[PDB]
RNA sequence: CCGAUAGCGAACUAGUACCGUGAGGGAAAGCUGAAAAGCACCCCGGGAGGGGGGUGAAAAGAGCCUGAAACCGGGCGGCGAUAGGAGGGUGCGGCCCGAAAGGAAUGAGCCUCCCCGAAGGAAACCGCGGCGACGCGGGAGUACGAGGGGAGGGGACCGG
RNA sequence: AAACUCCGAACCCACCGCCGCCGUAGAUGGGGGGAGUAGGGUGGCGGUGUAAGCCGUCCACCGAGAGGGGAACAACCCAGACCGGGGUUAAGGCCCCAAAGUGCCGGCUAAGUGUUACUCCAAAGGGUGUCCCGGGCCUUAGACAGCGGGGAGGUAGGCUUAGAAGCAGCCAUCCUUUAAAGAGUGCGUAACAGCUCACCCGUCGAGGUCCGGGGCCCCGAAAAUGGACGGGGCUCAAGCCGGCCGCCGAGACCCCGGCGCACGGAGUGAUCGGGUAGGCGGGCGUGCCGGUGGCGUAGAAGCCGGGCCGUAAGGUCCGGUGGAGCCGCCGGUAUCGCGGAUCCUGCCGGGAGUAGCAGCGUAGUCGGGUGAGAAUCCCGACCGCCGGAG
RNA sequence: GAGUCGUCUCGGGCGAGAGCCCAUAUCGACCCCGAGGCUUGCUACCUCGCUGUCGGCUCUUCCCAUCCUGGCCCUGCAGCAGGGGCCAAGGGUGGGGGUGUUCACCCAUUAAAGGGGAACGUGAGCUGGGUUUAGACCGUCGUGAGACAGGUCGGAUGCUAUCUACCGGGGGUGUUGGCCGCCUGAGGGGAAGGUGCCCCUAGUACGAGAGGAACAGGGUGCCGCGGCCUCUGGUCUACCGGUUGUCCUCCCGGGCAUCGCCGGGCAGCUACGCCGCAGCCGAUAAGGCCUGAAAGCAUCUAAGGCCGAAGCGGCCCCCGAAAAUAGGCGGCCGUGGACGAGGGCUCGGGUAGAAGACCCGG
């Protein structure tokens, strides 16, 4: 070459690809430590749609129509089936005591009493002394399932841990209590215009290859050989492989967060129920390629989300607002759209 | 079993101490590894741990050398610098010592703390860092 | 003088088998038992194989006198899934067995006492010095010491 | 001033005497037989060549010689090594790893310098950075810096020039008078004016400013897997330099017995014990012969496993197997002893139960028959391939 | 390659000299001293029972004496714009035309189109163009055979991974007797961001004028990376239709020409499609200073103290109970030759998927 600077290919922002050691996303940012309210609320990926709406963010100046795809989600309510107390430690953060609180019981795969009335009935109480001193206690979160029945793709409760913020410890105490013994709505943790997270573990692949994983670009005039194998690995010393070189291995059943996508609808049905801004509740005829009957509780959330098709996708409130551009509390839906997928 | 508050002990001679002792069969526990004292310019020791710490084999294959981030970690570490750890003696030494964070014990133990070099005079060395302000400069928890 | 991976290539259907257009080149293959009595008859097995039972010796039952090592399977004894390698040597522990040829029961490993005693050589405390670290005098070549001798106790391993 | 000398050490060497030591278990010297006949290396003194390298010379040593220490490190240090035991030091070290000092006194240090004899460890220059010594200036004859007052008069010094009037520039740089004055340090003006310094007295009422050697520490100082003081870590030291003291620590050195060698006859050795090339000498084992003397079915050799002895080569015994031959002793003899030859041959394991049984114009599949067993044997049906040429 | 450092590259010290005047705004001789291993050469140490050459291609690591971006200082800095100096490897540093070419020359773009080491990185990864063999011609020289750091044409790139490395996937123990589900965050990794333009500022500051900045706010592009197909584009030997030859007598309905060919295209997979990818703070460099001495003053330092980088950490994204400090919580369980909680194999399908696993229903 000639010491031509050539920009890396693949990354190690986001490497090693490999599987997900659940298919529950993982956390590592709070935005609802200190501040009530679950982090979102989780629903299956029904599908995507797309929808015109009118800026909203300026194109080019505020006014103009603009395109934009939209992932529409069929969410379970949801429904507290434990409390989770915490003590801080000197070596982390560690579990002071729980209180677990039970046809889907029966068929998620957990560990059931075997009397059930008793063990119940002790976490509780020792819950209340634990709450009384209160200082004991430096954060409270939820462990929350959702609720599929109605949903075809899976009919197992899949279970996670979302906190509960507030300001103390006493009134995340009162309002994780208050909550077990209820339903939750898309309409009491989140409101539309925000912009959120979203958390998921992306579709798999499978196996896939170096052209595939890092990008291997074409060569010469003719390769008798292939123009997609590996080329040079290394140097004679060092005397051994690195990991910053293509290989073949997973990609895909990774978790992947990606940042800022706007809430522009929420509802309910599908399409027994017709607005015209706001989305037309969008649900294709001949229903969605590869996945189950939709009618509950739903949210229809712009551009991309990380999971394809018949996934579990978690969403979170973001980490940070726009930067550069302003919020828009409730989008614009100028025209609707009420295509076919097939 | 002594337990040592290690607040104004300079790191080195704690250590070496320490390092003959389990070898003898004792049992120390150190507690306050973060509250403890170091002694030169700061610019110096903040470069020593973040380089040992960077580590990176030559990118990292999962394996060779890491350096932990919190002080009190790196107290247990130098002891067993100190000692081997692929002879039976020194890979049982390791066990022996246990570091806890602060202090949750109502002990003390045997303290050793003369002005020898080994306990930190206030007032006639020129300068100084407490161990806790680097640890959480590169990136420990504490 | 040599003795069947030796002496003729060849002790046994050998200059045979065999190769090469040809000229020409060229091996390997010795041993039941006294006598074949070389296994009747029976159960099983598709079975002619093999197994069970009867076969002086069969571990002489068919290239069968004898029957090595490398090697394969199972088992016994020891080790073993958080720790390091020229695979061990020397010392000292564990576990494991050891009928014989060894040494010892006419006393083995072992233990105890008494004494001799090479090279070497303290302690307590005291006194006097030394900025002090510590030296010096007395304790004292003493206590102590490898090794050896004798006597005694015990009674089966110890060596390996 | 290699190849000059009015001159010239230390030092080398010849010879005599002495002294020392060595020698009649034979030195000093001669003759004979048998060999081997690639070198290296630290230092000193060199010659060449930038150098590393090469080549002379002498050399402890490695070569052929261990052991303990230098982190490890052919030749740097200690030390020359029969067997076993006990003891004490040497080189070197004494913060931990690791035996033994969180040693002592004092000075140097603030760079993480250094903690490295080393094979490992970068310079000229320069720093009111330090500490320590030197003689000068100078001290109420007290400016060392501040500060209160200072910066005269001749005069614009002259020339040049409108102006050069301290201040475009050139050269001179003189005299009177004193809190005080330089034909003027800088600013300023077109040039003046104006602002101001050195300077001085006096207050503050002191010891003041200097310069010059040395030791050290800083700056000078940029490199490619994580590499550095052996590692960790160490800043009143576990650092540095100058003293000092107590210990740790070798096959050395000491010591007891045993053993060989040398010497002593038909015990003794401070003055003995490493070992390749090579020389010399002794024994064992192997096959067969001869002589001599024994053993065997009442159980040979061989095989296997175990015991025991001898420094050893090697031998012997016991138990099982085996089912006919077998030793010892002495004197002879050689197709006489194997760890290696990219050795020859036989047997056997790993690789592996992997690759191969796919690639070219790519064929079977369903019933039924037979049989110990049927995806691929046969019969029937259906479908192909070849078709002037599988 | 090691050794070596004359040669080469680069630095430091001294400052002759010109820059109207003024050595240092800038340029800088003579001479003297280091550093590096990157050119050349020396060495004969290592290999001749082989350690295969150069260049390109592809793929990656590291270094700074740093081309650009950030933060800074001077000026013979009016502005615009240069020149010179300091920090700094986080990121970026391109495409073409000739040469086999490393190197070098050239074009237009660019914020800039930086260099060096890694077996002169990279042939059990490709290529085999160049060094280059046995065939041949020409020039030169030779009686001749024959030669060439002269020119030139054409002239093989082997191997099924035993060991070990790294990337992905399973099976078990330890797990302080076992177990089911949920978490903790030791540490490890990163560039998840980089960069440029335009308008407003402003025809302003500044300038005699010509000419012409900056802070800050909006819109957009580019590159890298990651995810996602509803739109639009690709494909689609699911399927459907049109059609040549030929065979079945044959309309119908089919075979074959190795999807016959052509035309359309759903799901699915993809870009030539779409969407996403912070700030701030703390502590620091270079720098600017405060108080303030050594030296009664002055002085950014000798101590104390205030700010201040694209660099450093948190924040952020990726993985993570085999972290032996082997973790926490809650629940479930035991108690040949008695009894038997959890769990798999089984079945119907996948959100999953090389085997296995994973997941869900029964």
């Amino acid at each position: 070459m000639g010491k031509v600077h050539r920009p890396r290919r693949g990354s190690l922002g986001f490497s090693p690809r490999k599987r997900a050691k659940s298919i529950v996303p993982r956390i590592r940012s709070w935005p609802k430590e200190t501040e009530v309210r679950m982090l979102g609320f989780a629903g299956y990926k029904a599908g995507m749609t797309h929808i015109l709406m009118i800026d909203d963010e300026p194109g080019l100046t505020n006014g103009k129509e603009i395109f934009m795809p939209v992932t529409i989600i069929e969410t379970p309510p949801l429904r507290v089936f434990g409390i989770r107390a915490y003590r801080m430690g000197y070596l982390g953060l560690e579990t002071a005591t729980e209180v677990i609180v039970p046809k889907l019981l029966e068929r998620r795969i957990a560990t059931l009493p075997k009397n059930y009335t008793q063990e119940m009935f002790e976490q509780k109480l020792g819950q209340l002394e634990d709450m009384i001193k209160e200082g004991e206690i430096v954060d409270v979160r939820a462990i929350v399932a959702t609720q599929p029945w109605v949903i075809k793709l899976k009919k197992k409760p899949e279970v996670m841990e979302y906190a509960i913020g507030g300001t103390s410890v006493e009134e995340k105490f009162n309002y994780i209590k208050e909550k077990l013994g209820k339903e939750l709505r898309v309409g009491e943790v989140l409101k539309e215009g925000e912009l959120l997270d979203v958390i998921a573990v992306t579709k798999g692949k499978g196996t896939q290859g170096p052209v595939k994983r890092w990008g291997i670009k074409l060569r010469a005039h003719k390769d008798s050989k292939g123009r997609r194998k590996v080329g040079s690995i290394g140097p004679w010393h060092p005397a051994r492989v690195m990991w910053t070189v293509p290989m073949a291995g997973q990609m895909g059943f990774h978790h992947r967060t990606e940042l800022n996508k706007r809430l522009i609808a929420i509802g309910e049905n599908g399409k027994l129920k017709l607005d015209e801004n706001t989305e037309i509740e969008i649900t294709p005829k001949g229903g969605f390629p590869h996945y189950g009957i939709v009618r509950s509780d739903f949210m229809m959330i712009a551009g991309s989300v990380p999971g394809a098709i018949k996934r579990i996708i978690r969403v979170r409130p973001a980490i940070r607002p726009p930067k550069k551009k302003p919020p828009v509390q409730r989008p614009q839906i100028t025209y609707v759209s009420v295509e076919s997928k097939q | 079993m002594r337990i040592i508050n290690a607040e104004g002990l300079i790191l080195g001679r704690l250590a070496s101490k320490v390092a003959k002792m389990l070898l003898e069969g004792e049992e120390v526990v150190i507690v306050n590894a973060e509250k403890a004292v170091i002694t030169g310019n700061r610019d110096v020791i903040f470069k020593k741990y973040k380089q040992r710490t960077e580590l990176r084999t030559l990118t990292n294959p999962r394996r060779g050398p890491f350096y932990p981030k919190r002080s009190d970690e790196i107290v247990r570490r130098t002891i067993r610098g100190m000692l081997p750890w692929k002879t039976d003696r020194g890979r049982k030494a390791f066990k022996r010592l246990k570091v806890y964070v602060g202090i949750p014990k109502e002990f003390q133990g045997k303290e050793l703390e003369t002005i020898i070099e080994a306990h930190v005079s206030r007032l006639s060395r020129p300068k100084y860092v407490t161990v806790g302000e680097v640890a959480k400069f590169l990136g420990g928890k504490f």
